[PDB]
């Protein structure tokens, strides 16, 4: 039995604002006890408004990315405009189920911003199942981040606290914290932490150390 | 899970079914018809797996309609059988079998009533009745008991009803409501369901 | 397999494999319908007579199922062929839809078949 | 006269009028330049309106990041020919992560469009193209044919009229590799406005750019986004 | 009409598809090969019909395999489906086989391509004749010449287009059998001028290559100070 | 390959200021059995480019029949464009993956070295289509054994000359062949810089066994 | 999951819950389970969430193009039966999908269950998913053809409700829809937390 | 099996055992591991006798045709490289371990190994088939650069004779065959003539 | 005769020339795009009183913001119909958005040259289609108004006719038409203009018309809404 798979870890999340989306991920690369390499982000640009983590089988990971990157010319090219993040999300969703009977081995988060400017993140499962979000996690840690920022972004369990709006500098500091906390627990997150913020003038990238071992 | 029953007579055949879908522990339908006309003479009565079940009766029904059509006459409930036989024979050992058990009844203007019986491997057999499922381990001597080749419509149904409350007492499944027709010279008659 | 063109265009934008078959169709003999209030009518003529002839097995009106019928005028070996493409297709219809056709479905259907064969390599 | 409904059959003068009747769909098409410098490629485009109230077709078409053509003859021929430039183009960023050498590109066009040359039944491409591409080896604009021959230019014009926009060409293309990049385009709008009737003009309803270079990808202007190119033919 | 088919034999038993054919690679402009003692070298008259076009736009000398060139003349997209043909069977020669393709081989093998392409009403005669050119130590200098007929044969010297028979008397004047390949390139540029007609096509660019001991085996383009050179040395001896 | 029959052990690569570096020892085994033991387990693929192979020794040979032969393909065209470095672990990754995702996978480990327009070029790819780029590299037992020294050395300077390089590849290869049953003291080194690829070899490492007589 | 509907003289209740499961992992509280196929036909969701989501945006493609092609609305039993002989040629390949069709055609209204199976069947009340035992029992108990229309909206509610409670892979919101015969409207979606304060 | 192959300056030499088994019966004694695939060109064949014999008539198909096209002797290297394609393009349905030598004109006396799995490897000698595993430290002891067509003949002998004690698979006789310009000189040891080495007794 | 995929000395193929003057034969058709909506108009062609008016059918919906009107030989134009109603769903289906009118068009065409007779499978395309095309619609650049022939050209149009009396139609059209034009307007003048080229009575049985606009979906005019706008013309 050659397996046609293996888990290569990453963490990866994104949280959408009013006028801002942030897609974060981990640059550990791993397989069994390894590490292959402390500088491999998961985060791919897409278009100048939607980028998009994966995490999972990296030899997935790097043929998905390329296909998604030719079906964003394809579109281009037939219909005169780049595609929107809802119909990336659409998009990657059937090209996914393509493979249901032999599936890419990729969890992938978009973050973007929508027709109206507004933040969007839409999360997948392997074989296609997706919806919009306010915000996910994926991945290795996920089961970890995810339930702070159910707490945290989405005022879950709380009593006596006014939903505010998400400011950019609030969802940077949790972002940070949180993975920092997966660093902590999680053996496969680590190393670096990369930051994309998408807003209108365009996507800037941040980068915070995380632990090594 | 699925009964099927046929008694045929001098000159009918009656049949019936039970009316469950089920599905794991619960019955999801009560009121399930299990009989497909085929033509004016001729009722199929098909179990076995879901989605072949259907997909097979109903290509069956097609077919003879078709033939109906082209040809301006119905085959005969022993053609027909003949024909459901190649179908499912011919399917056993390709891509796409079909997990299926029947019963063929009907009536010919010369020929007089016929029931035909067959299993999921395409063997045919014509028989004075005949049954499928589970409950049919139950209810089969009871027919060998009191079926005679001369019976009376009137007391095949009370021999029916023999087996069904058989069925009621002894079998483990629920099964409570049958669909009950009879085939004649006169076509296919809807006769009340015999319920518990 | 066969795949000449033999329907094409001419000069001026004839189909003349078309305008042919049309002539095919008036040497025919004479089909008529009409449409009631709660009945429809076919009627058609003749065709030759001859006492020796079987009835039963000329008739030029055609059940395609037990709701539709046709009557048709030109070649009766591809009439014949039209009938059972369409006897074929009510079937399937009921199949997958669970009603009868409607009588525009299978009369689009057919149509639609005789428009392929205007524009199809090798027929 | 035998010899010409054929494209397998050769004329005793060891010709094929088929592909030079399919040379004249491209004769007949509007007037198309294309010219570069040391590191712009530039197409320009006369637009065909069919009425007064029509848009006018397009000409130009984006191919590749690196890579945009202009066309002349079959609009269909035109886009299927597109259609097999732009796979090959994502094919080889697919397969090796880089862009597709624009004159490996153009030999794949040859090499396709020679094959229905040589079978019954078949026929040229009725069509001619413009490419424009930057790469490794800098700028370049290639022309196509029917035939599935293919030309590597300092500039080029093809199309009706054209013969006017290569003379202007042949004129003054010991500049060209000298020039910035709006100085390029206006001798490409000039070489274009050659081919016109006397009365009439270069507009922004009728002239199509596209360019590449070192620093910019095939880019296509339209309309209000010419006017910039065509103030400043002074 | 006897002549609209390769699968149609005249009364004469003449194949007139394949003459047309033959008659598109006479109209072409000059193409000739010469082999000496230590390689091959080729050269074309390359007709350059408009001032537009880049130097070396529409080459008609092409490497096949690492070891061979190939020169044509005739419908240039038929030349280049064969160089094509020619490049896939050396490539699948040396994975089936395991070394070089020997040249012989490949010529014949590229010549039964051509060939096949004259039986049929289902396809039409390559427009092209070209010749084939390599050296190695084991094999020494071998020059082919294949038309579009399919015939193939070995040569000396050879020269296809419409000044072919000018050429050729020019190249019997040359004991190539001991020349190298340095003193022949010259000779080669001179016998394309000399051919040229000056009148009726007024510009061309030289085109040259070789292969031989001198290139290690390889099929390279000739240097351009050499080119030059040859061109000055056929420039002046035309005086 | 279903089943790997002949197979070589860890290849290891680094990169340094001018160039790449890259070691293999020269051994095919047969199971544990050391069978062939001249073999070279890298490909000069073409001036700026260089390649080594772990794991099934006749897969390595296809791929160097097909590399090889489109390295050829390309250099008749005579067009000035090159595969780079980065092209070519592109086209071997796509290469693994594709058959990888038809259950037949070509059974190796790859490293490929490079220097093009003044970069060092380094790059992984397994029988998976897994693939990324490292400033050192070890495949197989080295990843374990190698990989660790390599990375030490590395952070506390990112930057090392050829010189210094190729001495820390050679105290790589003596740990391995003391802690891999599978190593054996014969290897290749292999170096591209400006200048192109240079393969050398057979090199051994000097050995050490003080330790045989600290046992009481 | 759980999912329900029931045909009644004021025509078909719906409604599902919002919970889906990777494992024992939840994965989100908000999926939406009632797939509008237009604006006269209703799918629910249970099983596989890509599964689902494929075959019933198919499903609506093709009563697109049927009402396209025909010039009337797809019936529900026509509807229901497209997607049967969809999943049929997949039988045994591990889709895992069971489906409401819900909708009111010239037979009035419509209620066919489909599966991956194979099934296909026309009835009165279903429910489906892993908290369908827990819902059939409330909803059963309730149940009547002339049940007042808020009288449905509370018992498809509870149902689904209660089905939450003991099924750990039941859970977040009730969503509750009404197809009526001008359309189906959606009624209303409810956090299971606040259902509970208000049921006790 | 056990098979050698051994280049010496001019030619090569080539040697089998005889066995063929099935489980342990042998159903050949006298077996010819050793076929001609052209005038100067053997190869030795280990593994399945059915995928050997299959493989070797389709080389030989291959290398005659191809042979008489050119109007060539064959390189050695050639008929190694076809072995090689055909053993790896079916290495998942093969059971196939083959030497290959012989003389050419080119390259002389060459050997190449197309061991399992089909890679392929020019050698100075070469051994295989299951009885080799027995016999590399006695090779590796004995081989010497140099050796004459008569050392390499007694080499063989030996280091086929040990193996053949050893393996219960290989056995019978020892088939010799020396290829060089002149042409192919095949010989049997049997019996008394294969060398002979005492089991060591108290 | 010669084989379908043959050029004429001036580079046209017969065939295609040939099916261009077949949508000579087809009823006059109108097209006006305005800022407002587009609007489609067609002459039905009524051939004999016993036939039934409403199923003659020049103008088809081909998704809720796109319609079709259709000129030459009806039968050819079923399969491009159900093209583009495909193609759009296809869209919807993948990119869960709606698919340009230009975009569709494009589709649209790339099957116009797909014809021949020894490329191709057993019994594929012997001809191009004898129809012309215009597609009305609303799509996130606006209404929008594209004309398709037979050569797989097309284009967008401020306002175009097509069939029988396209030139003549096309005349007026430029005299009406201008740029803040009204959609009530473009209705108006195209009904118009179908009354003069009409060789019958223009009433609301023997014509067609359609509309999208930015508000609303593809509408078909009822038998009333017809008699309405009739009154004024
Ligand atoms: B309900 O039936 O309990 C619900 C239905 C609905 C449509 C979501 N189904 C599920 O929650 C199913 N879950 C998933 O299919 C699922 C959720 C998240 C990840 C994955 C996944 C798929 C392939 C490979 C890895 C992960 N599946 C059900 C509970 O399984
Ligand atoms: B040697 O490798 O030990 C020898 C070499 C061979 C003659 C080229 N191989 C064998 O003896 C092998 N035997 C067979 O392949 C063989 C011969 C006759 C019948 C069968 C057989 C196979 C399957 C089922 C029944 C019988 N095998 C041996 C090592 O396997
Ligand atoms: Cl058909
Ligand atoms: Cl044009
Ligand atoms: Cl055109
Ligand atoms: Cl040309
Ligand atoms: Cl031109
Ligand atoms: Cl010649
Ligand atoms: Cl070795
Ligand atoms: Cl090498
Ligand atoms: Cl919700
Ligand atoms: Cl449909
Ligand atoms: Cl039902
Ligand atoms: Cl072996
Ligand atoms: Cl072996
Ligand atoms: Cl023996
Ligand atoms: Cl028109
Ligand atoms: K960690
Ligand atoms: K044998
Ligand atoms: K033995
Ligand atoms: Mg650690
Ligand atoms: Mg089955
Ligand atoms: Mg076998």
């Amino acid at each position: 039995r050659f397996s046609p798979y293996v888990f290569n870890g990453g963490t990866i999340l994104a949280i959408a604002g009013e006028d801002f989306a942030i897609v974060a991920s981990d640059t550990r690369l791993s397989e069994g006890f390894s590490i292959h390499t402390r500088d491999s982000p998961k985060c791919y640009k897409l278009t100048d408004k939607t980028v998009i983590g994966c995490s999972g089988f990296h030899g997935d990971c790097l043929t998905l990315t390329k296909i998604i990157e030719a079906r964003l010319k394809m579109y281009k090219h037939s219909n005169n405009k780049a595609m929107t993040t809802g119909a990336i999300a659409a998009m990657l969703s059937t090209i996914l189920y393509s493979r249901r009977f032999f599936p890419y081995y990729v969890y992938n988060i978009i973050g973007g911003l929508d027709e109206e400017g507004k933040g969007a993140v839409y999360s997948f499962d392997p074989v296609g199942s997706y919806q919009r979000d306010s915000f996910k996690a994926g991945g290795s840690a996920s089961a970890m981040l995810q339930p702070l920022l159910d707490n945290q972004v989405g005022f879950k369990n709380m009593q006596n606290v006014e939903h505010v709006p998400l400011s950019l500098d609030r969802a940077m500091r949790l972002v940070k914290d949180v993975f920092i906390s997966a660093a902590e627990r999680d053996v496969y997150t680590g190393d670096a932490l990369r930051i994309c913020i998408v807003t209108k003038e365009g996507i800037r990238e941040e980068t915070v150390s995380l632990r090594k071992d | 899970m699925e009964y099927l029953i046929g008694i045929q007579g001098p000159d009918y055949v009656l049949v019936a079914s039970d009316r469950v879908a089920a599905s794991n522990i619960v019955q999801m339908k009560d009121d399930h018809d299990k009989m497909f006309k085929m033509s004016e003479k001729i009722l199929l009565l098909c179990v076995g797996e879901a989605g072949d079940t259907v997909q097979f009766a109903e290509y069956i029904q097609k077919n003879v309609q078709l033939y109906k059509m082209r040809n301006g006459y119905e085959l005969s409930p022993t053609a027909a059988a003949n024909f459901t036989r190649r179908n499912l024979a011919d399917c056993l050992r390709s891509r796409t079998p079909y997990h299926v058990n029947l019963l063929l009844a009907g009536y010919d203007e010369h020929e007089g009533p016929a029931l035909y019986y067959m299993d999921y491997l395409a063997a045919l057999a014509k028989a004075p009745f005949a049954a499928h499922g589970y409950g049919a381990f139950l209810t089969l001597s009871i027919l060998d008991r009191y079926y005679t080749p001369t019976i009376s419509r009137e007391r095949a149904v009370e021999l029916l009803r023999k087996c069904l409350e058989e069925l009621q007492k002894r079998f483990i499944l629920n099964l409570p409501t049958f669909s009950v027709r009879i085939i004649d010279k006169n076509g296919i008659h809807d006769l009340d369901n015999i319920s518990f | 397999s066969y795949d000449r063109a033999i329907t094409v265009f001419s000069p001026d934008g004839h189909l003349f494999q078309v305008e042919y078959a049309q002539e095919a169709v008036k040497k025919g003999s004479t089909a008529v319908g009409v449409r009631g209030r709660d009945i429809v009518v076919l009627g058609v003529e003749k065709k030759s007579v001859a006492k020796l002839q079987d009835e039963r097995t000329v008739r030029k009106i055609c059940a395609l199922d037990d709701n539709v019928c046709m009557a048709f005028a030109g070649l009766t070996a591809d009439a014949r062929i039209v009938i059972n493409r369409a006897r074929v297709e009510c079937q399937s219809h009921r199949l997958t839809v669970e009603d009868p056709v409607t009588v525009e479905y299978i009369t689009r259907y057919i149509a639609s078949l005789k428009q392929r064969y205007t524009q199809s390599n090798g027929r | 006269n035998q010899y010409d409904n054929d494209v397998t059959v050769w004329s005793p003068q060891g010709r094929i009028h088929q592909i030079e009747y399919a040379m004249e769909a491209v004769k007949q098409g509007s007037a198309t330049v294309g010219l570069k410098s040391k590191t712009h490629a530039v197409l320009v485009a006369l637009k065909r309106a069919q009425s007064e109230l029509a848009a006018h077709q397009k000409k130009i078409l984006h191919v590749d990041n690196h890579i945009g053509i202009s066309i002349a003859g079959l609009t269909a021929d035109a886009r299927l020919l597109c259609n097999f430039m732009r796979q090959e183009c994502l094919d080889s960023r697919f397969v090796f992560d880089r862009p597709l050498p624009v004159s490996r590109l153009v030999s794949l066009i040859g090499s396709k469009t020679q094959i229905p040359t040589q079978r019954y039944g078949r026929r040229p491409y009725g069509v001619g193209l413009l490419i424009a591409g930057y790469d490794d080896m800098g700028p370049h604009i290639f022309q196509t044919c029917p035939s599935a021959n293919y030309f590597d230019c300092r500039a080029m014009s093809i199309g009706a009229r054209s013969q006017s926009a290569r003379t202007y060409l042949e004129r003054h293309m010991s500049e060209f590799m000298e020039c910035n990049l709006n100085e390029l385009v206006k001798h490409g709008l000039r070489a274009l406005r050659e081919t016109l009737p006397a009365e009439q003009d270069l507009t922004t309803k009728n002239v199509s750019i596209g360019i590449v270079g070192k620093d910019l990808e095939f880019t296509i202007y339209d309309d209000d986004d010419v006017s910039p190119f065509l103030e400043g033919l002074e | 009409g006897y002549d609209l088919s390769a699968s149609t034999f005249s009364p004469d038993g003449r194949v007139f598809q394949v003459e047309y054919a033959m008659k598109a690679v006479e109209n072409s402009s000059t193409a000739i090969g010469i082999r000496c003692k230590d390689g091959v070298v080729f050269g074309v008259e390359k007709l350059v019909l408009s001032k537009l076009y880049e130097e070396g736009s529409n080459k008609r000398l092409f490497n096949v395999d690492r070891h061979v060139g190939m020169a044509v003349a005739g419908l240039l997209a038929d030349a280049r489906s064969l160089a094509d043909i020619a490049r896939e069977e050396a490539s699948n020669f040396r994975s089936n086989f395991g070394y070089n393709i020997p040249l012989k081989h490949l010529a014949d093998r590229v010549a039964m391509y051509v060939h096949a392409y004259t039986l049929y009403s289902a396809v039409r005669p390559f427009g092209c004749s070209f010749m084939l050119g390599s050296y190695s130590v084991n094999d020494g200098a071998q020059l082919y010449m294949i038309d579009p007929s399919g015939v193939s044969y070995g040569y000396w010297g050879c020269a296809i287009g419409k000044a072919r028979q000018a050429a050729k008397t020019e190249i019997e004047k040359l004991q190539m059998k001991e020349m190298t390949c340095r003193d022949i390139v010259k000779e080669v540029a001179k016998i394309i001028y000399i051919v040229h007609d000056e009148v009726k096509d007024k510009a061309f660019e030289l085109e040259l290559s070789w292969v031989g001991e001198l290139t290690n085996g390889r099929h390279e383009i000739v240097p351009k100070d050499i080119r030059e050179e040859a061109e000055k040395y056929a420039k002046e001896s035309l005086k | 390959t279903q089943n790997p029959m002949v197979t070589g052990t860890s290849v290891l690569g680094v990169k340094f200021e001018g160039g790449v570096v890259i070691a293999a020892d020269m051994l095919g085994s047969y199971g544990s059995l050391a069978r062939f033991r001249n073999i070279s387990r890298i490909m000069r693929v073409n001036n700026s480019t260089m390649l080594g192979a772990s794991g099934d020794y006749a897969d390595f040979q296809y791929l160097k029949q097909v590399l090889g032969q489109m390295v050829i393909d390309e250099e008749l065209l005579g067009d000035g464009h090159s595969y780079s470095p980065r092209a070519i672990h592109s086209w071997l990754t796509r290469a693994m993956y594709s058959r990888r995702s038809k259950m037949n996978p070509l059974w190796n480990t790859m490293v490929i070295g490079g220097y093009a327009d003044g970069e060092s070029f380094l790059g992984y790819v397994d029988m998976l289509g897994v693939a990324y780029e490292a400033p050192s590299l070890a495949t197989g037992y080295g990843a374990y054994l190698a990989q660790p020294l390599l990375r030490e050395v590395l952070e506390k300077q990112p930057v090392l000359s050829q010189t210094e390089a190729r001495d820390l590849v050679e105290r790589c290869m003596r740990v391995l062949y003391y802690r891999d049953a599978r190593s054996y003291n014969r290897f290749q080194i292999a170096t591209v810089t400006e200048k192109g690829v240079e393969i050398e070899g057979p090199l051994s490492t000097e050995t050490n066994w003080d330790i045989a007589h600290m046992i009481s | 999951t759980t999912t329900l509907a029931f045909k009644f003289r004021h025509g078909v209740i719906v409604a599902a819950d919002s919970r889906a499961t990777a494992g024992a992992y939840i994965a989100s509280q908000t999926v939406k389970k009632v797939i509008e196929i237009n604006p006269y036909l209703l799918g629910t969701m249970a099983g596989g969430a890509a599964d689902c989501s494929f075959w019933e945006r198919l499903l609506a493609r093709q009563c697109r193009i049927y009402e396209l092609r025909n010039k009337e609305r797809i019936s529900v039993a026509a509807a229901s039966k497209l997607l049967a002989n969809m999943v049929y040629q997949y039988k045994g390949m591990g889709l895992s999908m069971g489906t409401m069709i819900c909708g009111w055609d010239k037979r009035g209204p419509g209620l066919y269950y489909v599966d991956s199976e194979g099934n296909r069947i026309s009835g009165a009340t279903f429910s489906v998913g892993s908290g369908s035992v827990y819902a059939y029992g409330v909803m059963d108990r309730g149940y009547s053809y002339d049940l007042e229309v808020e009288q449905a909206y509370d018992l498809a509610r509870r149902a689904i409700y209660q089905a939450t409670y003991r099924d750990a892979y039941s859970g977040g919101a009730v969503n509750l829809y009404h197809v009526r015969e001008d359309g189906w409207i959606r009624v209303s979606s409810d956090n299971v937390a606040d259902l509970h304060e208000k049921y006790s | 099996t056990t098979i050698m192959a051994v280049q010496f300056d001019g030619g090569v030499v080539l040697g089998a055992d005889s066995r063929t088994t099935t489980g342990s019966y042998i159903a050949n004694r006298v077996t010819d591991k050793l076929t001609p695939i052209h005038d100067r060109i053997f190869c030795c064949r280990s593994g399945s006798a059915a995928d050997t014999q299959a493989v070797a008539d389709a080389v030989t198909y291959q290398l005659g045709f191809h042979s008489i096209e050119l109007n060539e002797p064959p390189l050695v290297h050639t008929a190694a490289s076809l072995f090689k394609e055909m053993c790896y393009r079916y290495r998942e349905d093969l059971m196939a371990g083959i030497i290959i030598a012989g003389w050419d004109p080119q390259e002389g006396g060459q050997v190449y190994s197309v061991p399992m799995g089909g890679m392929m490897v020019r050698q100075s000698f070469a051994i295989g088939g299951s009885g080799s595993s027995y016999i590399y430290g006695y090779v590796d002891a004995t081989y010497r650069e140099g050796m004459t067509k008569e050392e390499c003949l007694q080499f063989t002998a030996n280091a086929l004779a040990l193996a053949m004690e050893r393996d219960g698979s290989s056995g019978g006789v020892i088939r010799l065959a020396a290829i060089a310009e002149s042409g192919v000189e095949r010989q049997v040891l049997l019996g008394d003539q294969i060398p002979k080495f005492a089991v060591a007794t108290l | 005769d010669r084989g379908v995929n043959t050029f004429s000395p001036e580079g046209r193929l017969f065939q295609v020339e040939y099916a261009i003057e077949a949508i000579k034969l087809g009823s006059t058709a109108i097209g006006i795009q305005t800022s407002e909506g587009v609007c489609l108009a067609v002459e039905k062609r009524i051939t004999s009183p016993l036939m039934e008016p409403s199923s003659i059918e020049k103008i088809v919906e081909i998704d809720a913001h796109i319609g079709c009107a259709m000129s030459g030989l009806i039968a050819d134009a079923k399969t491009l119909i159900d093209k583009a109603r495909v193609e759009t769903q296809n869209h919807w289906f993948t990119y869960n958005e709606t698919m340009t009118v230009e975009s569709v068009t494009q589709a649209v065409s790339n099957l116009a040259l797909q014809f021949g007779e020894e490329d191709a499978d057993p019994g594929a395309m012997s001809r191009p289609f004898g129809v012309a095309l215009l597609f009305g619609g609303v799509d996130e650049k606006g209404p929008q108004l594209f004309h398709m022939d037979p050569s797989g050209t097309f284009v967008q149009c401020d306002a175009r006719a097509i069939g029988s009396a396209s030139e003549g139609a096309q005349s007026s059209l430029q005299e009406v038409y201008h740029k803040s034009m009204t959609l009530k307007e473009a209705i108006k003048s195209s009904l118009i203009i179908l009354k003069q080229v009409m060789e019958e009575k223009l009433n609301a049985t023997n014509i067609e018309l359609a509309t999208v606009q930015p508000g609303q979906n593809f509408h078909m005019f009822t038998k009333e809404e017809l008699e309405e706008v009739i009154k004024d013309i």
